[PDB]
């Protein structure tokens, strides 16, 4: 059981750039979206996510918390505040770490949001098409009480054994302009419990202060540059944060919810009305939803036809 | 070719060649932010999964029923079957009987 | 269907880089001359151009 604990205890959430944070303005958010996957013919879609679901900021496994990142700290969010949305509103079938498992109405975008400790709403919105279609020859909406069974593919919630993984690396240097404190000609550096990489111009510079406060009595607060430089944890190699080395050594972490075979029920269209003409027949077709109708003759030249029928029609 | 069927190719499922012609192309980052823009023709498998056409299943002469993993055409109605038999002597009845 | 792999960009403050060819399919790599990333809460480089 401890394998999950170990794999999620070396990794932390991050902050990426979201171009539409729920109001049409960009921001740096803890809930930026990395990728939406849709391989299940069940209509399920699984989305990646910079925050981490199911793990406490204290690293314990809690199923009622989501841990995110603001600034340099890591706090806890109430798991009941997780919302996934499209044109309509979605149903969440499973969550673990960076991944959500939702089933949504058709839309033109996708939105996910949480509530931080201040009870503010942090959201990210991306453009996503999402026009799902069921299996078979009928475009139905809701499964019937009577029908047929056809093979389907979903995302099982085993979360245990998987072949696929994602890369992981060390975070880069994190700039922070609030670490500078100015006095009368003095430049105080208030380390908050974390090593700070350092570079000024006029006086000193180029020191990795392993948890040491300093003052500079020569330079100015506008003449320097600081950045938190500790790296004890991994994070996903997103294209919206930079990396720290060109050799670029990487880790790997198995992702949950693999693809599996399942059977999904489908309806059957009511048989049409057949009228026997001479060397031909007429069919009255009454569909409850778009339905596929085709015919062919059993000869040397088949003489076929195919069509999606959406309203009641007659075919000879 | 990009955006059409077989824009990426592979000899087998476990092969490790992976020919790819997807017209990938990088772009300069916009000033003031970290990101890696690029442009690339969308998948040709996904294009084919709409524009493929009508299957042999729908239009097959003589009422052939095109079937699963062993690709076969069940129950076509063409031709004649010559058959030759070698009956034993005990399969017949004497004229006097 | 394919999958485009896009790693984190490499930024070199007061420096320069060189493109390196690789064995991957449809692999592209470019280096852009003068940037100023502004990572978050800062500029991420102390180096104007
Ligand atoms: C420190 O900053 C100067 C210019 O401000 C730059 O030339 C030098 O490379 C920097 N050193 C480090 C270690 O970042
Ligand atoms: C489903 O069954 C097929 C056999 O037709 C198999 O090839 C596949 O690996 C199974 N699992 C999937 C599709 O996830």
């Amino acid at each position: 059981v401890s394998q999950h604990f170990n794999v999620y205890k070396a990794t932390r959430p991050y902050i990426a750039y979201c171009a539409d944070c729920g109001a049409g303005h960009s921001c740096h958010s803890p809930v930026a979206i990395e990728a939406v996957r849709s391989e299940a013919t069940d209509g399920m879609l699984k989305i990646q996510f910079s925050a981490q679901i199911g793990i406490d900021k204290s690293d314990n496994h809690d199923y009622t918390k989501i841990r995110y990142a603001d600034g340099h700290a890591i706090e806890n969010a109430v798991r009941s505040s997780l919302k996934v949305a499209t044109s309509g509103d979605c149903f969440v079938h499973g969550t673990m770490g960076h991944f959500i498992l939702a089933k949504c109405p058709p839309g033109e975008f996708l939105q996910v949001s949480i509530q931080d400790t201040r009870n503010a709403v942090r959201a990210c919105r991306i453009q996503y098409h999402h026009d799902p279609q069921p299996v078979g020859r009928e475009k139905f909406t809701i499964r019937p009480h009577y029908g047929k069974e056809i093979p389907c593919t979903t995302y099982q919630q085993t979360t245990a054994k998987t072949v696929e993984e994602i890369d992981m690396h060390m975070p880069p240097d994190t700039p922070d302009r609030t670490l500078l404190s100015q006095q009368s000609g003095n430049v105080k550096i208030t380390v908050g419990g974390k090593k700070v990489k350092y570079n000024c111009t006029c006086g000193t510079g180029n020191v990795g202060t392993t948890n040491s406060d300093m003052t500079i009595n020569t330079c100015l607060i506008e003449q320097c540059h600081v950045s938190v430089t500790d790296h004890k944890k991994w994070q996903f190699n997103s294209p919206f944060v930079p990396r720290a080395d060109e050799p670029a050594r990487k880790g790997k972490v198995h992702i949950p919810f693999p693809l599996d075979n399942i059977t999904c029920r489908v309806p059957m269209a009511r048989e049409p009305t057949v009228i026997h003409g001479k060397r031909e027949v007429t069919l009255h077709l009454h569909p409850d939803h778009p339905t596929l109708f085709s015919y062919r003759t059993l000869g040397e030249d088949p003489q076929y036809h195919e069509e999606w029928v959406t309203a009641a029609v007659e075919r000879t | 070719q990009p955006g059409r069927f077989g824009d990426i190719q592979s000899r087998t499922v476990e092969s490790n060649d992976l020919y790819a012609n997807t017209a990938l192309k990088l772009a300069r980052p916009s000033p003031g932010m970290v990101h890696v823009p690029y442009t690339q023709t969308p998948s040709g498998f996904k294009y084919w999964l709409k524009e493929k056409g009508t299957a042999l299943n729908t239009k097959a002469p003589f009422g052939c029923q095109i079937k699963t993993n062993p690709v076969r055409a069940m129950n076509c109605a063409v031709g004649n079957i010559p058959v030759s038999m070698n009956l034993p002597d005990s399969a017949f009845t004497r004229i006097v009987e | 269907e394919y999958k485009t792999v896009v790693p984190s960009p490499y930024v070199k403050c007061c420096g320069a880089s060189e493109c390196s060819t690789k064995e991957k399919p449809d692999y592209q790599c470019k280096v852009y001359t003068g940037v100023y990333p502004f990572m978050w809460g800062g500029a991420y480089c102390f180096c104007d151009s």
